[PDB]
């Protein structure tokens, strides 16, 4: 069984999810069994109050390239109880990229799929072109 | 403490050594005079944008705030992708 | 009206079984499924799914002798299912727990003696 | 608030940050500590202007949200050679091929 998975606390937690990025997000819950689920997509610059669980896991993804994004400086958020009636802020940022990573994201945005291997550039580039940004393979990386 | 990266046009960048050593090859390269190194595949307008990229990676990393996105016009991408590939950064 | 004890203690006994299955987590995979969303939480549910069905309902059925056989009793738990995975999409944590409950009602109704 | 920069003159480029608080002078101090000329032997410009050795970046038009880390202000520099200054000269870098069918 997957450990990178929700808890079954059934403790609402009120969350501020706070798109403090130029991408539309894709928040992604991780299920009790480990499996990611999309969620409503959040515009650039928008906060939403949003209604999850104590011990609940969340990552955020660029929703047309699923990109990988930050919540809080980091891949993964857990809400936990609130205090004093105050909301948890999931506050969600571009990470600095690798270079190598960002040009990667530029090229798939300019390019059709199938003219990856038409572009004059090193053959091992195609599979890094074709290797697209998925949520499966960051959370074994994670794992 | 600086280095000197001279691309293959022959412009030279000086950049801080510690926003050069981004780069895993520039890294290797250094450890070509004492403190340069040269790019005979790397022309200028394509290092020079790695150069803002060292600047970029080096004042956005581990920053608490707002990271704007790192741009890249179409007509440089693909040979800034190649030298991404190429420095390993 | 009322149906043989008998088969009201059958129906029950295996609707039991469904509700008390836990999983390797301890999960209560049933739980949710004891009660439908609320027309006003949810009003999509009711737009898509023509005959919507929970466990408490099925109950109910059972106590005030709706189902006439196992087969009737069985037609509201494959509907129950039928309905989680029409809503929810494949892979989903529902729609999986759904697949599961209906293997744990067949795997009752088999060994009903 | 930071300012990053590109010194440049004829082929050479220095990546450099300074504040929009920063003063001209202070620049041509960070240009001798890098390529060994004293601030008497420096002129640096906005464009073609010739920017006063006491006005503060800020006061030249160096602003933070127009002089950013990726995308860096250029600051022309001209050296003195002998009793007289050169010309402004920087080279342009190369230039990128025309853009791939397959962008278009």
């Amino acid at each position: 069984r997957p450990v990178l998975r929700s808890v079954n606390s059934r403790e609402p937690s009120q969350v501020i999810f706070c798109n403090r990025s130029p991408r539309v997000v894709l928040p992604v819950w991780l299920n009790f069994d480990g499996e990611p689920q999309p969620y409503p997509t959040l515009p650039p610059g928008t906060g939403r109050r949003i209604h999850s669980y104590r011990g609940h896991l969340w990552l955020f993804r660029d929703a047309g390239t699923h990109d990988g994004l930050l919540v809080n400086q980091t891949e993964l958020f857990v809400p936990s109880l609130n205090v004093d009636g105050q909301p948890i802020f999931a506050n969600i940022t571009l990470p600095v990229y690798t270079l190598k990573e960002r040009c990667l994201q530029v090229v798939r945005s300019l390019v059709k799929p199938e003219n990856y291997r038409r572009l004059d550039i090193v053959r091992s580039l195609y599979e890094d072109l074709e290797d697209h940004p998925n949520v499966q393979k960051d959370l074994e990386r994670l794992t | 403490m600086y280095v000197k990266l001279i691309s293959s046009d022959g412009h030279e960048f000086i950049v801080k050594r510690e926003h050069a050593l981004t780069s895993g090859t520039i890294k290797a390269m250094l450890s070509n005079e004492t403190n340069e190194v040269n790019f005979r595949e790397i022309p200028s307008h394509v290092l020079s944008k790695v150069c803002m990229y060292f600047t970029y990676k080096v004042r956005y990393t581990n920053s608490s705030t707002e990271i704007p996105e790192f741009p890249i016009a179409p007509e440089i991408a693909l040979e800034l992708l190649m030298a991404a590939n190429f420095l390993d950064c | 009206s009322p149906n043989p004890p008998k088969l009201t203690k059958q129906m029950n006994a295996i609707i039991d079984t469904v509700i008390n299955y836990k999983d390797s987590s301890g999960r209560q995979l049933s739980e949710v499924f004891i009660q439908l969303p609320s027309r006003k939480e949810l009003p999509e549910y009711y737009e898509l799914i023509r005959k919507p069905v929970d466990f408490k309902k099925i109950k109910e059925r059972i106590r005030n002798h709706k189902y006439r056989s196992l087969g009737d009793l069985e037609k509201d738990v494959m509907l129950l299912c039928h309905n989680a995975q029409t809503f929810n999409l494949e892979g989903s944590q529902i729609y999986e727990d759904s697949i599961v409950l209906q293997s744990v009602f067949k795997s009752a109704r088999q060994k009903i003696a | 608030m930071d300012v990053f920069l590109m010194i440049r003159r004829h082929k050479t480029t220095i990546f450099t940050d300074a504040k929009e608080s920063s003063t001209v002078f202070e620049l041509k101090r960070i240009v001798e500590g890098i390529l060994k000329r004293p601030p008497d032997e420096q002129r640096l410009y906005k464009d073609d202007q010739l920017l006063d050795d006491g006005k503060t970046l800020g006061e030249c038009g160096f602003t933070s949200q127009t002089a950013r880390p990726q995308a860096p202000a250029t600051v022309g520099l001209a050296f003195r050679a002998d009793d007289t200054f050169e010309a402004l000269c920087i080279e342009p870098f190369s230039s990128p091929p025309e853009l791939p069918d397959v962008m278009k």
